[PDB]
């Protein structure tokens, strides 16, 4: 475990940089490519599109974010019912075996790069039902989770801060940079 | 001073649950009416464009 | 889409009232067996006093907006049409019910709470429309309004 | 037009420190607001309220200045944590009443995708012993 | 790392040669400083006259529940809930 | 002088309890037993025979006009030969009073339907058929309700585990969900909580054989 | 007004009976409501008001709340005034935890104490109800008041002793706040 | 002075606009409570009357009997209607 | 007249008396048929016979509703309606006949599963 540094820490210390990658960069090529991935996170972290699942419980905060007091297009976040254009998808309520093949096929004919976030106890580990002869434990057994936003429900402030998280995920993002390693 | 949830001193003025329409600024009669009378000066001055 | 926020405006004051009780926005666990599980913040009862002050004025705003609007008014009426007959056979109750032109309602006929102490009018209809329906509601969420008039004003001291 | 309000910009954007100093506020916040220092924080931070706006501006944070845009939601601090969600009314300057304790840590963030994650074990030393041959 | 070294109070290390210390190859393992066997070790026994004292731990309906001990014995004697000490003589 | 403890509606008690036996002498082919229970509620213990025409007296004769049935309700007690037990709770508007009339029946007989009688219960036929297997004869339409598709077993039984045989999860191989037999992370941890001391008295030499 | 089309008792509202009038004052009245589409003016008009109304939205993460004392949220272990774990093992909170969340392992420390070895609680399965804090007789275990604790990974939710033990000691001053403001009143 | 709102112009064309006088709808703090409130006491209960209250004499759960059966109940000693008719209409 | 019902499909109906009438008169004569010992039929003639002379004393349709309370004519008729198909289902089904099944032992008891002295 680290703590936060302390006020003549932060003293010392300089500005934090704005790309995470940092401005350490040798020659033209790694300073360039380190630039347009800044360029590519930053887009894909404004504009972030979910796809609005919403299945039971948890869907009501999912729509209390949209709701205009923790306003959520503010941040550049918009429910396009579509999932051919839609980025992301936050999987919410429970899983059941109908729904498994059903929220299966939905992601995959979502394209990349695709990010999901689990919402909810249910959808992150069964939550309360986690011992039901229908329920799939988790929704990690179905698709790959990026972010885990514990509540039952989430309060939507958590909610949405696991958004901002999912924007710093994509802010961080090592796609250009280190092609050119691969 | 209050040891638990009770109403105030008073109770509490009436909760109001009536509804209530807005100023009903025109009639058939003057919409109408209002509209042909624009129109007709509006021919006149299109004449005389 | 505008009426929706509008309201879902409101609706989170609502939910922090939930919150300010029972520690939950939603889900609660406030009602017990026993009664509810705990007792009440003081000062809730006037933060309340002023959400329903206000929440005329916000259920007009949409009211005068929507009822009336010609697209909603054919969009919704004649839709459906569920006589009363066919309602019973086939189990229904709730505004639904009630919207049919039922007179029937729990509160008033078999009632299980402090309902005895609450005079108050239920809305009916006698179109079986989903937009009288509609106003069912309306006029529904009027009348709770004035329930909570009268018990928020008789509140007993008292165990919990 | 501006009726007393431009003479409210003047104030803020000057006493900010000029236009690079009222920019890279607003930059940063996404906003630009006036309120008076409820209290520094031991950490940078610096906490504002002006009653003048509604509850949920009532009072608001300008992060430590080092996060140059690494802003999260943890970095508030415990003892200050209630009085940013109007969960206590006293401000820690003002309420000496709360626990000063030795053991309390000090604060830190969502750890999380990082070499400083924590990650679950088991916290029961083994159950069964082994027969050891050679005693 | 030392993380993955050190002996939780419960009495744990991951072996030398044992595959769960896999786990920490990129995160860390937590472990606290405080050890209440220590902490309570260093509170100091209070003393009193009576025959039977009591304790809450806490105070007032913030501790665990009111426990009488008695003290006739030469010896300390522990809290059952707080573990605080006490000592008649 | 109890506030703690309520008092009943004594008058609704005379009504139901007269209006009870006029269902018994009625009825007397089908009604097998009619008891108030202590909660003020009429029950009217049928052979599994009588179930439609109970009903249809209900809902069609003056005094009863037992309009709307609220619900199936499946019950399941094995130690009971015949087993599965089903209540149709039913409403009356006009006398605004409740009534609810029971039956049983095993896993192999069939049971006739209420579909014919009120349109309501077509899909609690359903819903009972897959929570239980209790068929229905005569009903239009018996198809599964809520279990998933191609579920094997009824789980509402009580010889029936409460996390099922098998779990599903998501092949690469075969970019396909699969359906696999039951590994559960952390078995469900039972509680034994049973009683050592009879905490009820009223009830123990009280309905025997 | 015009009259009713059924005659209503008290206890009730009917909200259409009102008569649609044949009157040419009230005919022209709707001839006209459809020739300049009053009504949609009406409407029209409320929406460019509504925009001289200032939005609610609370500016987060800088601005933020408002919650209440007894928000659940994450849990922790708290620690007396001494520094001493108040837990005892009691496992009343596992007993009653209606998502069975928590598994609890005690034994007796070298002093003889009696105290828990392993206490795990997953956040993939507990629903924040509460049932927990509402029955520890030591009020070891709280909600306390941190929501934002959000992870990349499912792992990284099943908290185990010593994580609960950071959260309360982090979390101190807080939550002996709540409790010094609803333990009299809980 | 009190809380923000727009400028007197755009106030008096907003309240023209909606046709209802207008009210402020977002929560001040001078306009909710009391945001920090003096501790409360629960009043003490008619049960918790300290004699004469035995807990067999005024118990439910020992109370409720078995269900009756209404032919034998006649064994052992206006056509009727489930109850008061209800003009449901 | 009334101008509605209150319901919707419930349509307002003239001749109310003419109709009640008749179907008293058929509901009548189908418990004719019955046997002379079913509690069904004791009960009926009496219940609609009151009915059936009610009828005829308050020629105003109102005046009738009140004098037979009940609700009013438009649903009163189906009422009787519903009655004429369960007599004529009611002498299908033989149902004044003795019990045709014996619920066996432990059938309608609770608590079950517990253990019994002989
Ligand atoms: S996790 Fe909680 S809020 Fe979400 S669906 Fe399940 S019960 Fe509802
Ligand atoms: S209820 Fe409290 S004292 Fe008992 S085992 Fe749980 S945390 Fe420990
Ligand atoms: S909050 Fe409820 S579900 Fe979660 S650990 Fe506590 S008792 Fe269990
Ligand atoms: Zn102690």
């Amino acid at each position: 475990q680290q703590t936060l540094p302390v006020a003549e820490v932060a003293q010392n210390l300089p500005k934090k940089g704005y790309s995470p990658f940092g401005t350490k960069q040798s020659s033209v090529a790694e300073w360039s490519l380190a630039r347009l991935d800044d360029l590519l996170n930053w887009g894909r972290k404004g504009s972030i599109w979910p796809l609005t699942f919403g299945l039971a419980c948890c869907a009501v905060e999912m729509m209390h974010i949209a709701a205009p007091r923790y306003d959520m297009d503010r941040y550049g976040v918009v429910f396009r019912a579509s999932p051919r254009q839609a980025d992301v998808i936050i999987v919410a309520g429970t899983l059941t075996n109908k729904m498994a093949p059903a929220l299966r096929k939905v992601y995959d004919q979502m394209p990349e790069p695709r990010w999901v976030i689990s919402m909810g106890s249910c959808a992150n580990g069964g939550g309360y039902y986690h011992y039901s002869y229908s329920v799939v434990r988790g929704c990690d057994r179905i698709i790959p989770v990026d972010i885990y936003v514990p509540g039952c429900p989430p309060t939507a402030e958590a909610l949405m801060y696991g958004v901002l998280q999912l924007q710093k995920k994509v802010k961080r993002m090592k796609t250009l940079q280190m092609w050119y390693r691969k | 001073p209050p040891k638990q949830d009770l109403p105030p001193p008073g109770g509490y003025k009436k909760i109001p649950f009536a509804r209530v329409p807005p100023k009903s600024y025109f009639t058939g009669f003057t919409t109408i009416g209002t509209y042909v009378v624009v129109t007709a000066v509006g021919l006149g001055i299109y004449y005389l464009t | 889409l505008t009426p929706f926020f509008w309201l879902f405006e409101e609706r989170e004051k609502m939910m922090e009232f939930y919150e300010r009780v029972s520690g939950a926005r939603m889900h609660a666990a406030y009602i017990r067996p026993g009664g509810v599980s705990l007792d009440m913040p003081l000062g809730l009862m006037d933060d309340i006093y002023e959400f329903a002050s206000k929440f005329a004025e916000r259920l007009d705003e949409v009211e005068d907006v929507l009822t009336t609007n010609r697209i909603w008014v054919q969009r919704t009426e004649d839709i459906g049409i569920v006589t009363a007959e066919e309602a019973l056979n086939y189990g229904f109750s709730g505004v639904m019910l009630r919207g049919s032109g039922i007179k029937w309602d729990l509160r008033k006929q078999q009632p299980y709470d402090a309902y005895n102490l609450v005079n108050f009018d239920v809305p009916i209809g006698t179109k079986g429309d989903c937009y009288d329906r509609y106003l069912c509601r309306v006029e529904e969420m009027r009348q709770s309004l004035r329930i909570i008039d009268q018990c928020l004003n008789q509140m007993p001291a008292g165990e919990i | 037009l501006g009726i007393n309000r431009l003479t409210k910009l003047f104030q803020m954007v000057r006493e900010a420190g000029g236009l690079k100093q009222a920019y890279l506020k607003l930059y940063r916040n996404d906003d630009l607001k006036i309120g008076t220092l409820v209290g520094i924080d031991k950490y940078g931070n610096k906490y504002f309220e002006n009653p003048y706006y509604f509850y949920g501006r009532n009072r608001w944070i300008e992060f430590a200045p080092h996060v140059n845009m690494d802003y999260d939601g943890s970095m508030i601090p415990a003892e200050w944590y209630g009085w940013m969600h109007y969960k206590t009314d006293l401000p820690p300057i003002r309420d000496g009443c709360r626990p000063k304790y030795k053991w309390i840590a000090d604060h830190s963030e969502n750890l999380s995708g990082t070499k400083e994650a924590y990650y679950p074990y088991s916290t029961t030393p083994n159950k069964v012993e082994a027969w050891e041959p050679k005693a | 790392r030392g993380d993955i070294e050190k002996v939780t109070h419960t009495g744990q290390v991951f072996d030398k040669e044992d595959y769960r210390n896999a786990r920490f190859v990129n995160a860390k393992r937590y472990v606290n400083e405080n050890w209440g066997i220590k902490l309570i070790e260093e509170v100091p026994p209070k003393e009193c006259t009576e025959r039977v004292v009591f304790c809450d731990g806490g105070d007032g309906p913030l501790g665990h529940p009111k426990v009488y001990i008695n003290l006739d014995k030469p010896g300390n004697h522990i809290c059952g809930y707080c573990g605080l000490r006490f000592v008649k003589k | 002088d109890k506030p703690t403890v309520r008092q009943p509606d004594a008058v609704a008690r005379s009504h139901l309890s007269d209006f009870g036996r006029y269902v018994a002498e009625c009825l007397p082919k089908y009604v097998q037993k009619v008891q108030l229970t202590a909660g003020d509620e009429l029950e009217v213990l049928i052979a599994p025979e009588g179930v439609v025409p109970v009903l249809q007296f209900l809902k069609d004769h003056h005094q009863a006009q037992f309009t709307n049935l609220v619900d199936i309700a499946g019950v399941d007690v094995p130690c009971r030969k015949n087993r599965f037990e089903v209540v149709y709770n039913l409403l009356s508007l006009r006398y605004n009073s409740r009534i609810r009339v029971k039956t049983y029946t095993d896993e192999l007989t069939p049971l006739d339907s209420a579909c014919e009688v009120h349109k309501a219960a077509n899909w609690y036929e359903r819903e009972i058929w897959d929570m239980y297997g209790v068929f229905f004869a005569n009903h239009p339409d018996l198809r599964r309700i809520l279990t998933d598709y191609g579920f094997e077993g009824h789980p509402q039984r009580r010889d029936f585990p409460l996390s099922g045989y098998v779990e599903l999860r998501y092949d690469d191989e075969k970019k396909r969900v699969v359906c696999e037999p039951l590994e559960l992370a952390q078995e469900f941890r039972k509680f034994d909580l049973s009683a050592p001391w009879e905490q009820f008295p009223n009830f123990r030499n009280a309905n025997p054989p | 007004e015009p009259k009713d089309i059924v005659e209503v008792p008290k206890g009730y509202v009917y909200v259409n009976n009102k008569e649609l009038s044949m009157e040419f004052a009230d005919i022209t009245d709707r001839a006209a409501s459809t020739m300049f589409f009053g009504e949609l003016l009406r409407g029209f008009a409320v929406t460019l008001a509504h925009i001289f109304k200032e939005p609610a939205t609370i500016n987060y993460p800088f601005e933020k709340g408002p919650l209440s004392p007894r928000f659940r949220g994450e849990h922790a272990l708290r620690r007396y005034p001494s520094g001493e774990e108040r837990c005892i093992a009691c496992k009343l909170c596992e007993a009653i935890c209606p998502a069975q969340a928590i598994t609890i392992e005690a034994e007796e420390r070298a002093d003889g104490s009696r105290r828990t070895t392993r206490y795990d609680i997953d956040m993939t399965k507990c629903i924040y109800c509460g049932f927990c804090q509402e029955a520890c007789p030591v009020d070891a275990i709280v909600e306390g008041p941190n929501f934002e604790f959000s992870t990349e990974t499912h792992e990284e939710l099943l908290y185990n002793k010593e994580k609960l033990l950071c959260n309360g000691d982090k979390w101190e001053s807080e939550i002996a706040s709540n409790l010094q403001a609803d333990h009299l009143y809980r | 002075a009190l809380r923000r709102d727009v400028s007197p112009l755009i106030q008096r064309i907003r309240a023209f606009l909606l046709g209802r006088e207008h009210n402020l709808a977002l929560r001040f703090e001078d306009g909710l409570a009391d945001r920090t409130q003096p501790q409360p006491e629960i009043p003490d209960g008619p049960s918790h009357l300290l004699s004469a209250n035995y807990y067999c004499q005024r118990d439910g759960r020992r109370e409720v009997l078995p269900p009756i059966d209404l032919v034998e109940q006649q064994k052992q000693l206006k056509l009727p209607t489930p109850g008061k008719v209800y003009a449901w209409d | 007249i009334k101008a509605s019902t209150g319901l919707t499909g419930l349509a307002v109906s003239t001749n109310p008396h003419h109709t009640l009438s008749a179907l008293y008169g058929k509901i009548l004569r189908a418990v004719s048929k019955m046997p002379q010992d079913a509690s069904y039929r004791k009960y009926t003639e009496q219940l609609v016979k009151q009915r059936a002379d009610s009828v005829a004393q308050h020629k105003d349709i109102t005046a009738l509703e009140k004098a037979v309370g009940c609700g009013q004519v438009e649903e009163l008729i189906v009422q009787a309606e519903n009655e004429l198909i369960l007599a004529r289902k009611m002498l299908g089904w033989k149902p004044w006949e003795k019990l045709v099944q014996a619920a066996p032992a432990k059938q309608w008891d609770w608590p079950p599963a517990q253990i019994m002295e002989p």
